[PDB]
């Protein structure tokens, strides 16, 4: 049971400004970790894999990166399609847990 | 092409029993794995369970072992969440989704569930 | 014997005596409570913490027939592991390691392990061990354990030590990806130290397991009457878990090692730009503190106070020669 | 022999080990004398029914990425789950084994970028069975165009005689455009050296030690081509049908050339350590003799400066033809013998 | 190369047999006939005891000990009918491996090695075997050697050795040298691990030293290693007839194994000649943090003297050196100035 | 050059009018004697370098 922490619990921005969402896990997972976009009333998409490589199809403008067990999703510069709730994962186990998620919403 | 749908949900009395299911085109069970992930409404999403068909595992949130069974048939491509001794903490909009490992470390691999369903409340 | 153990503090006892049907736990220090244990049919589990105390030891395994040569081995504490084949017993010898944050060291704890007929023996340096999880599978009447002999509880005594070599390649993997960035963005006076010691603990771990695979692909090949049959695609299986844990530990170590070359090439750069700044300050502030020192002198008559606006003069022309100082340099980019 | 069993995964499946999942492409070329098919399918059942067809068919899979395509295809033509296993499995060396059906090549390509030193490597994977070529590889992009060419002008005798010679003409290609990268690579290191002998600046040592850690995956590669063309040329399997001897005993001797080739550019890398290594310890030893020079100089100065520049209320002045400039003159003269002695010495 | 005659030494009366080596302590002589049928064990000091063994239909392995008495080398040497030179080349212990082929035995020069812990040293004993019809005679320098194992084989009829000739009695006794190479590999294998830890760890003289110590044993090491792939080559190729055709496999294997013990002797020397460019850099490194720690210094110190002197200067002409203050701008300038240079130095870290 | 002496040494088809095959010995045992020279040659340049960078480490010491 390793319970991943969400920073921040709410957070809004405008067009083009640079942001970065940071996940923290509990206990050591390698490098599963995975980034999902789930808007209002939809499935959740894959952004993120292994926490540093970008799904095919997702705008390049994505990243993330690792840096010991900080996990940080950042955006270079939001769009409208981008204010919705991600959600972090972490795969190192065969129980799969997810993050509490950073909701997004335009100033 | 590829398309997974989750069908069976509904409403269901406290205390009852529930039999869902998921029907995958364009890709076979048995060369994947299927998940089940659920979501209250306003709340996060929660893992539950997980199977693979090719040899049968079983995986079961801590949170809701025991109350939930898993499995998947060759025969007709399909997998389907069946629902035991079901409570008000069980409701939720119930997933269906697409996994696949990937390679870290020699060591250590990971999951990716990079197709979902369209969604099913229970 | 000859004593070699670390630790003196604790010493322990502990035999289960577990069937099909029911299981029993006994904690107690005297030496003859194991003694008719061993007659039981059914398989039975062994645990005896504390190598110290070697007149205890010693009167379990000539009780149990062992050659004391077995017995001086494992009395032996600093020697890699290796597995042998007898014709009463099979004797085997792991190790045990443990990591900690905020300080980074490795911690290896020896174990031996004897197998013979339906008994299992095991000697522990100190209390507290990896195999939780076998002995909570075993307490709560969970597994396949029960039903098959002492050799698949060999197995799953080997299998949880596996269990915590992942455990421990982790924290490992942590600390080398962020050393990686640690190194290649921001040097610090001990981050240097930090390498070494994670290339000490790669390089044992190493040295460690290497012998692991082999006493592990050993056991698979020989297949040793002793052993049953059936259990053999058991210990092919944790073969192969070192085979994972061998290639990780290969990585591990080349990450590092580049790690150190790097930095230990850069170093000649490092002390030619720190002479050039010692070079460039000291040639620049001496020729102004003597020019300071010997205008700013004490006899008697000063053709210095004669001329007019001296003070400003003097100091325009000191800063015309730190200017040309300065202009010195950047011809060949000391600057 | 069966899958081996990984602690994380669950027992059977098999997991693809790379970094590219972008693109699935197969193309099927059944070449003959009569006529040739050429055609591109996304889905995997297409090339199925070439299983036994007589006449020679050859397969290109490209993106791995989807084990359901690889190991259907294992299914279908017989492969052990091993190879299959191996097939996914890119983090690997290259390496042949002999079956009673068919036999399994591994051997790897390699692309070089502009101002991008980076070396890297894509798992192409080869196996022979009654008269067909199966291909899997990483991502879109070959090295096999001339031959593909080759056969689509059916110039050459590969279009008219059996498949082997389709094997044969697939690891020539390969071994062929190993040289347009390595040309690359020798000029690259050329012009490197024309700048370490010109400017020797920080990023030489980052420049060297990525191109050390080239030659050394290099060497990791081409060192098992050998033991593998060996196995080819020297065991003779059965699927040879020893036509082909000679064309792999020249293979042979290229591989033993390219090996010799990376040994001895080794010793010719490190030599490029070694000569860095001798320009700054010249440029540290410049800055010595500067600093010494001046510190030498300057401080007796110093001593004059303080000696006579002193306060006391007994004082031995002695003012004689105001022997300020008298002590300035020394001051200069001992400037000029200092000066002069590091002249002699050679420091300046 | 023409024919072949004792060279003449200068200071020696001509026809001399000297031992050219450092052993003067012990001397023994074992005798093992071994046969399916029965073995006859027997150790000695006498050498008119071993002659008749020269005509035994049985195998013979006879091990003389010592040396040092060239009095019983020359005995063996005439009534085996060994030439002199021979005899010369077994007493001429600074030489490097080698065979000859003659008509009546074969003539083999091998090198024994024991590392040494606490006392990082090398040292070699020159091993001789001429193989006579039925007999294998084998001289050494001191007690001690490495067939053990082919003594416990001869005495408890263990494997085959006891049913084949002499030829097989020369293949275990090269076996049991080459495979004692491989533990003498490991041996140095864990020196050079210990060595590359302390280049690093704690770098001293010592240190370098003993790495020195350590390139020369590996040079000498392939300088040995090279002739006895060589003579193995020359065993199993050129097969003499006193080599029965039974026997060239076995060769090809120990041949193989030589193989694979000069390759790892080639990466033990590039990993060793690698450790020299790692210690420099280490020590290198210390210095550095010593030169910063001067920089520091003097970067803080100078500036603040020379502005010293600007306002220490007794320029009484200019009544600007005269303002009416309470010491606060001079004294906090050179403060401010002070910290800006620390913090300067806190970025680009120097410490 | 030793693997090509030393066939003509071993496999002496019947073009090698036999006789003559002393005489490869002969070229065989220069070759060894070559590669070892060769060998230590390149021994002694390995160091040299080494030995020019504490060199230029004593000057700047003095
Ligand atoms: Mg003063
Ligand atoms: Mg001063
Ligand atoms: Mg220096």
């Amino acid at each position: 049971d390793i319970q991943m922490t969400q920073s921040p619990s709410s957070l809004s921005a405008s067009v083009g400004d640079r942001v970065t969402i940071t996940c923290r896990a509990s206990q050591s997972v390698s490098s599963a970790v995975a980034w999902y976009q789930q808007k209002p009333g939809k499935a959740p998409k894959l952004l993120i894999y292994s926490a540093s490589s970008l799904y095919s199809g997702v705008p390049s403008r994505f990243s993330g990166s690792r840096s010991g067990t900080d996990f940080t999703l950042t955006i270079s510069s939001l769009q409208p399609e981008d204010f919705a709730t991600y959600y972090c994962q972490q795969s190192s186990s065969s129980l799969i847990t997810f993050g509490q998620g950073t909701k997004v919403e335009i100033k | 092409e590829v398309q997974l749908v989750e069908s069976g949900g509904g409403l269901v009395q406290p205390g009852g029993s529930l039999r869902l299911s998921c029907a995958a085109s364009g890709f076979n069970v048995s060369y994947y794995s299927i998940h089940w992930v659920r979501q209250a409404p306003g709340k996060g999403l929660e893992w539950v369970a997980s199977i693979s068909s090719s040899s049968g595992s079983t995986s079961y949130a801590d949170s809701v072992k025991g109350r939930f069974t898993i499995s998947a048939d060759t025969s007709k491509n399909t997998a389907y969440l069946q629902m035991n001794s079901l409570r008000a903490e069980d409701t939720a909009v119930y997933y269906c989704a697409r996994s696949y490992w990937y390679y870290i470390w020699s060591y250590s691999y990971g999951n990716a569930m990079d197709y979902w369903g369209q969604g099913t409340l229970v | 014997l000859v004593y070699t153990g670390k630790y003196r503090e604790d010493f322990e006892i502990e035999v289960m005596n577990y069937s099909i049907e029911e299981f029993r736990e006994f904690k107690t220090t005297d030496v003859e409570s194991v003694l008719p244990f061993r007659d039981s049919s059914t398989p039975t589990w062994i645990n005896i913490t504390g190598i110290h105390r070697t007149d205890v030891v010693q009167r379990v395994g000539e009780f149990f027939g062992i050659h004391p040569l077995v017995l001086e081995d494992i009395l032996n504490v600093h020697q890699r592991p290796k597995v042998e084949f007898f014709e009463n017993y099979v004797f085997i010898v792991l190790k045990m390691f443990t990591y900690d944050k905020n300080l980074h060291e490795l911690e290896s704890e020896q174990v031996s392990l004897i197998l013979t007929k339906n008994c299992v023996l095991m000697f522990q340096e100190k209390i507290g061990d990896v195999f939780d999880p076998v002995r909570e599978r075993i307490r709560y009447n969970r597994g396949i354990i029960r039903k098959k002999r002492a050799d698949y509880l060999l197995y799953s005594l080997i299998d949880a030590l596996v269990d915590d070599y992942f455990v421990l390649l982790e924290k490992i993997d942590d600390e080398i990806d962020v050393l990686e960035e640690e190194v290649l963005e921001r040097p610090e006076k001990e981050t240097v130290q930090r390498t070494h010691q994670l290339k000490r603990n790669l390089v044992e771990l190493r040295k460690t397991i290497w012998p692991l695979r082999e006493v592990l692909s050993s056991l698979y090949r020989d297949v040793p009457p002793l052993i049953e049959k059936e259990t053999v695609p058991y210990f092919r299986d944790v073969y192969d878990h070192t085979i994972q844990i061998a290639d990780t530990v290969e990585t591990f170590r080349d990450i590092v090692s580049g790690l150190l070359d790097v930095y230990l090439s850069s170093v000649s750069n490092k002390t030619n730009e720190v002479m050039k700044v010692l070079t460039i300050i000291a040639t620049i502030f001496m020729p102004l503190t003597f020019i300071a020192g010997i205008y700013g002198m004490n006899f008697e008559y000063m053709p210095e106070l004669r001329w007019k606006w001296g003070y400003p003069v003097v100091l325009a022309v000191m800063g015309v020669i730190a200017v040309i100082m300065v202009v010195y340099f950047k011809k060949k980019k000391w600057l």
